[PDB]
């Protein structure tokens, strides 16, 4: 439980960070920093919604506050699942049960474990509803520690 | 997820046809009936937590699911029996406002049977909780209002049986 | 519709519908009827909509039709007027839905990818729904055609 | 929408890593008001002191309009 | 009001306002009229009402005057009937913005844990509305009593 | 219980039992036999601590039992007893399993939810489990006394 | 956000007092102004797209920005030139339907100055590009929505300037 | 995150050497301390509900904070002032059983000033309800540890002021 | 260039670079005398090349050239031709370069964003890069007809 | 100390302290005279403790002694000596602590890292904390020895 | 993150020129630096840990810092001196392969500084232990390299002072 935070090597899927900050007055034309910076909001809108969402839905302005760095990738990834076109196409299709299961596995990486972890997400989607539900994914100390 | 007026739109479309008399007819008649289905939501809206408790007063309480051995027993359970038909009364009342049950077998009905299946929850009482739900606000929203509610009271009764 | 778009934003927000929200619903009821009125002026002549917007788009832009183009020979002409066709067939639809949810649901997502795929100028296809839109306006009396108009501004704007 | 500008810092303590990680231990960002108790609370867990909270944009004092 | 709403829904989907609701902010703007009548009822009689259905709840609820109850007394009554006032200024408020949203924003977010707190029963709360709205609608004429009641109805379900 | 508790804790961990929570285990072990004497002691007197606390409430409570409280009549009244008698059990099983486990597992979870549904004020419920405790701390020796009043410390702060 | 109207309750309830009459007269002249920020609003709506690339050949094209050596050069610089353009005016719209500059003191104006020093933007073509956008959206939408849609164009550029 | 024992072993270790008897003399008077903390702790873990409702009774409720034109106005702001109260009354907690104000510094008055200004919060009312909730506390669980939760509380005020 | 991609690389891998990418960097210094031939050979004809791929263009695709479309008029043809002057100007780049991500910066980013605002079809200008590969690998000995056919692959993949 | 271990775990766990960790902190509470025993004789004796240690570990492991290894000559064996005082102040320090996390937080961290920036082999070190914990349980009594020895066995499995 | 390559071409794209004879020149002079700029690069990357824990030895070691009351006295502080080291060592040899310091200003001394006075780290030591371990690799991978390691290790000492 000290290695959620460790990413397999060759063994498992590739982990993208946002490392190099994007971080530019005066850039230069052949500044390799934007690009870096829209594979990883790429990489973001493919793990969220799981495809390269159509080119009318997908938000400009949270890839506009995060290329400026006012939003961590955090944020931005809490902008993704909070959108509509998230909430319409894997919230408001399904049944809320598996609606919890398929937005934990596409936000934490992995299923549920048992009964109580089920049971307090989806209490939080009783009292609250789908918006807290992705705000107590994204709490989790599981995110905070893999990511 | 679709209302009377996707579902005729729907229709027509896998005709791939106009809209013809009898779908104007359909939608006129949803035209109708679109401001009774308002205040009834509205009036439903107003009574959610006194129609919960009075379902379970009429049917659960005093009865052996409350008392030890129940599925209704202890305080958690309790508390999602209460969370349980609240979903039924608010599905119940989407389902009366877009005049259309097609969000209560996609999003209620769904894997609900098994789920209640697995966790050991009675099918029969809460299907008699459902039953005193539609009865309560049958009487709170009155004869009309009251049977295009029991309509999809039915229809939960009916994919949870 | 508009049912369908109060019923989910009452529904991710786990409240019921809101009186405003409910007002709404019974507005848009109380209205339906003039919406299947501007439906009705809409179907039935679609014939001199479809012929004479197609008629005023190849003046228009007569690139997409001299040889070079996409809609150049008889079939291709025919193809893009059943184009033109489904655009009117989607508006008809958001008309009487009292939403575009039916005309982005259906014909507006992926239309960009689609027409890229063909090959196809989407600013034509925009001046395509123009011309309808011009036909259709001039169709109809002035709130008629205000409300008819929403939803041909709705497709236009989607275009580009 | 009351949101809060942060410029906070978040320290080591343990698993040293061979990463670069200076957008991690120190930086700007801000935050929207309803989840700043949660981020903070995320930034006491860590153990970081926070340097300068300001509010970007929205008032102090309104009932209404947020 | 039904704007900031619409705008805050039109910014989360990153697009323009639609025609839909751009013709409910409309419909809006023509039944400011209606909405300015019903709260100039309601500012008008609100002792009276307040009154009414102050007595009523207490013929209704008597735990709350008994002695060990939550408002014994002189003082405790008057903030009894100070709080009933401030939920009927904001009823007022919703009715004329056309939203229940200011009533969401001052007096509807943390009323269970500040009567947690103060060891007020909410749903006392919830019937003294309850009789507010009974008088109130059996004040108004029936069509602008059910624009009212839909939002005195939005208060006690958020009570309960 | 503790052995539940300690395993757990170390089964999250990937390790074995530490030493020092195998004496904690070891001292709860040994001291089970002071926990069955104060659980016979509860066990044996609880109809004079049902009947004094009750009684004891009323007096303090009395909106309660008031007409318009919710345990007012016979059968009401009955149950309110009842509700006690439930909680005193679940103090025995709490006694006797050195954790609040059993109590929080089976009677605090989702109590605030039920007796909101139930239109019951919990403070009322604070002041029963607080007679209770009054009542029950007098039926024992000084040390007994702490041991189970800490674990009626953990109901009524449950509550509150 | 507030509009028109939830700035008169903000002010009236800073005070404290109720509704009076000079509430409701601002209120009234809110609502005689909406019906036609409502038209004007679906205009906008509909010819963005052409608002813009016109407001964009009148000032900014054949000068030094969209040639080399300008800060709108390059692909990268000209959509994101295009798209600040399109921001600028859906939130005037968004002003110019609440009947307050809020939305843009608030959304636009927060911390686009600071951005626009770091980046390096020049303010001044920027401010020539939504005055010619401004009379633009003018000569489309009429006189005195023209007025309106100026207003909080001017705001725009007093809060980037 | 230091207790009385982690401030002695981190005291014994920045000049390096081992524990002396003094270190010891401070472990011990920790001790003596610690079994009436305990004692102390847990009863303010009982009733702290009924603390915190009787500090707001004794010192914000008629005044014109509560009021309206206060910043405990509304429910969201008494929601948040119950709130801040809470954490305030359990970070206290913290350092008394730990025995170092350490924790007070560390997780409640790290930024806790700025926001504080920022959001137009009164200090004065604030400092008020904590020592009207000192002195709750104090005839709650005794003269000692009132003592003790009277520094710690007292250190809370320091750090706010 | 190559360095910069394989710095970046070894950045966000966090490690030195490696002997392979060493042994990359090393032989992308030795052929650098071919790939200034290349670019050479390309800055030497340029306006040939330009011509007979513009007149190639038109003769294929005549949409953009006729009335109606996008290149109609004197100017509009001469910006045509200036547009392919800047991506002939970064074919030069990233063949000098070694790497496309000159290319990348300058000129790939946003172009269906941008010619969706100028109105220009896209896969014109994918027929107008493909025309110039044509020409220019016509023009090449083999070899380095492949390495410039290979950016010039690469921008008409990122094109269409 | 086990008191801040315990307010971690409550923290990230969002709960109040359990009675089973409140006894664990009252049990630590009342076992301080025993611990402060312990430290009291390992403070006594350090330097007798420290000669044996060393020299049982130069005849144990000779290597690094040797010429050409770590610990060669009179200041290198003296700052041995010293790295072995550290280590047993830390070992003081968590005996009386009743937690490993002054001994982590100080002594456990990097000391991979600087050990092979040093050339010091690690497993000496460890060997050496192994000689220190043999003969510092050969002083204690067998169960003082074996809490001591936790620690100490914490040491040498944290070393290699 | 710039080339010498990537400079030239980025400072003949501002003005807006091909390439001219003097960019060929810059280009050629990287070249004929770069194959040596290879191979001290890969002597760089064979001896990294020498040459670390030669640089601490020479500088850091028999100072206040690694004893008690600096900031390198912990076995945490210890490693991440030790980390910090490394950082500053690749990435002067990405700038040595680059040829260009963009990426120490990109990538190093971004917020390094604010972070250092934050934390309390000596800036004076940590340039000391930079300078050493400059000399140090003077001396490992020869001369001209040395000067070109010199410069970027300079760099960074004067981003950081
Ligand atoms: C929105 C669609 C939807 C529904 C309906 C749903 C139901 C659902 N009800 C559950 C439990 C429950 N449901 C009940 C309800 C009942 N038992 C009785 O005796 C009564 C007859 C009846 C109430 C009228 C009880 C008592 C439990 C708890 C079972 C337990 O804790 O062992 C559980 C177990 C997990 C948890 O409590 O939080 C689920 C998933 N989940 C969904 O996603
Ligand atoms: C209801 C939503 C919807 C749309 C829009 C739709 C479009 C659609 N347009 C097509 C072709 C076409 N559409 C056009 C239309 C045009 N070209 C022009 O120059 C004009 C500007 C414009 C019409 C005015 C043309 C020329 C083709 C033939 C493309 C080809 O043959 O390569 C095809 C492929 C053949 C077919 O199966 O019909 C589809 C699927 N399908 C749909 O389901
Ligand atoms: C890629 C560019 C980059 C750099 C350089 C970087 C440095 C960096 N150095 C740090 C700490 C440090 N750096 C030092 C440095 C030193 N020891 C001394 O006393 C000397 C003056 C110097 C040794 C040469 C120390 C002691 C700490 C830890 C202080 C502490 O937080 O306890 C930290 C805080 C987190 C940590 O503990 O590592 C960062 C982020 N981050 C980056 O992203
Ligand atoms: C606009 C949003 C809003 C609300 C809801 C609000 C409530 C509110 N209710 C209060 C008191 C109170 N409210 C009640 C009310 C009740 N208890 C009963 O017995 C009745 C059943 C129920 C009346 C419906 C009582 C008895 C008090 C005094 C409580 C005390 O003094 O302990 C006070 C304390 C005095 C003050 O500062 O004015 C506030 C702030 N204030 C607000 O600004
Ligand atoms: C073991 C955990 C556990 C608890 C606590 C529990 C409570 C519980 N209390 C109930 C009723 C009740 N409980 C009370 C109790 C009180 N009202 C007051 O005024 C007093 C303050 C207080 C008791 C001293 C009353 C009045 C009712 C009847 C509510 C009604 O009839 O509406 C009911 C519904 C009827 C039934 O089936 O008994 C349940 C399930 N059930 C459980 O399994
Ligand atoms: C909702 C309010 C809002 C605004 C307005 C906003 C603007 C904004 N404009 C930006 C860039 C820009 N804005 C311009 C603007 C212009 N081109 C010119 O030269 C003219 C002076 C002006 C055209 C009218 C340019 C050229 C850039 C990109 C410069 C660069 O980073 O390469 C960026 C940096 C990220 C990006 O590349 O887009 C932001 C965040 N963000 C927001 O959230
Ligand atoms: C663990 C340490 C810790 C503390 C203490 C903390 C406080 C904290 N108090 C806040 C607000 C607040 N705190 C108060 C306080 C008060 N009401 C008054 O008027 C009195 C002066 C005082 C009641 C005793 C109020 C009114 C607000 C909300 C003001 C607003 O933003 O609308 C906020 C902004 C978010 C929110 O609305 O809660 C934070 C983060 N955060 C922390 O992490
Ligand atoms: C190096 C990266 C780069 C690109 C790609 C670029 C494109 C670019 N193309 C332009 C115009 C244009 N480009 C075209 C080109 C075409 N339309 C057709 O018919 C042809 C099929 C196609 C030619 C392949 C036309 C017709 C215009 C003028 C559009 C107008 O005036 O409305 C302009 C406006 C004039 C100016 O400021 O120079 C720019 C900036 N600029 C750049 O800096
Ligand atoms: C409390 C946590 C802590 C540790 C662990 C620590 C280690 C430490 N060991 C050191 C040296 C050393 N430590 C050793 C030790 C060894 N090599 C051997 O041959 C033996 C097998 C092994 C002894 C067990 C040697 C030989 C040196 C000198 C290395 C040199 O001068 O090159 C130094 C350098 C001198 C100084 O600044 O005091 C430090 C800081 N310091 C700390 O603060």
């Amino acid at each position: 439980p000290r290695a959620r935070a460790t990413q397999p090597g060759s063994l498992g899927a590739k982990v993208f960070r946002l490392n190099n900050e994007l971080p530019s007055g005066k850039t230069t034309n052949v500044s390799f920093s934007e690009s870096a910076t829209q594979k990883v909001i790429e990489a973001a809108y493919r793990q969220v919604f799981g495809r390269m969402v159509y080119a009318g839905q997908r938000q400009k302005v949270a890839e506009i506050k995060l290329e400026n760095g006012e939003i961590t990738l955090r944020e931005f990834i809490r902008a993704l699942a909070k959108s509509d076109v998230f909430r319409n196409t894997y919230w408001s299709s399904l049944y809320v049960t598996k609606a919890v299961e398929y937005i934990h596995r596409r936000l934490l990486g992995r299923p549920t474990y048992g009964r109580q972890e089920i049971n307090s997400y989806f209490d939080t989607c009783a009292k609250k509803g789908f918006y807290a539900l992705v705000d107590a994914i994204i709490d989790s100390k599981e995110y905070e520690e893999a990511f | 997820m679709q209302d009377a007026i996707t579902s005729v739109i729907n229709s027509a479309d896998v005709q791939g046809k106009y809209l013809d008399g009898s779908a104007m007819d359909k939608l006129k008649a949803y035209f109708t009936t679109g401001a009774l289905r308002v205040r009834a939501a509205s009036t439903i809206s107003a009574n959610a937590a006194a129609i919960v408790k009075e379902a379970v007063a009429k049917s659960l309480l005093y009865s052996d699911v409350t008392r030890p051995g129940g599925n209704m027993y202890t305080t958690r359970r309790y508390a999602a029996c209460i969370r349980d038909l609240d979903y039924y009364l608010r599905y119940a009342t989407y389902a009366m406002l877009a005049g259309d049950p097609s969000i209560l077998d996609e999003r209620v009905l769904n894997g609900l049977k098994e789920t209640y299946n697995s966790l050991g929850v009675p099918v029969g009482s809460t299907v008699q909780a459902i039953q005193a739900m539609k009865e309560v606000t049958a009487g709170l929203v009155g004869a009309d209002a009251g049977r295009e509610m029991g309509v999809y009271f039915d229809y939960i009764c009916s994919g949870l049986s | 519709s508009i049912v369908t778009k109060s019923i989910v934003n009452a529904d991710a927000e786990a409240r019921y519908l809101s009186p405003g929200e409910l007002d709404r619903i019974k507005a848009f009821v109380t209205s339906g009827e003039s919406r299947l009125r501007i439906a009705e002026t809409l179907t039935g002549s679609r014939e001199r909509i479809i012929k004479s917007a197609g008629d005023a788009l190849f003046q228009k832009r007569p690139d997409v039709v001299s040889p070079g183009g996409n809609a150049y020979g008889e079939e291709m002409t025919a193809t893009c007027l059943r184009d033109m066709d489904y655009y009117l067939r989607l508006i008809t639809y958001g008309v009487v839905a009292g939403d575009v949810t039916p005309i982005e649901e259906i014909g507006l997502v992926g239309v960009r990818e689609m027409y890229k795929s063909l090959g196809t100028p989407v600013d034509a296809v925009a001046q395509a729904v123009r011309e309808m839109k011009a036909v259709a306006t001039g169709m109809m009396s002035g709130d008629d055609a205000a409300e008819a108009g929403a939803y041909f501004d709705y497709v236009i704007g989607a275009m580009e | 929408m009351r949101m809060f500008k942060i410029t906070a810092c978040v320290p080591s303590q343990s698993r040293i890593r061979t990463q670069r990680e200076l957008q991690n231990t120190y930086f700007t960002k801000l935050v929207p008001y309803d989840n700043w108790f949660r981020e903070q609370q995320r930034i006491m867990k860590m153990g970081g002191k926070i340097v300068k909270v300001q509010l970007a944009t929205g008032k102090p004092g309104t009932n209404t309009g947020l």
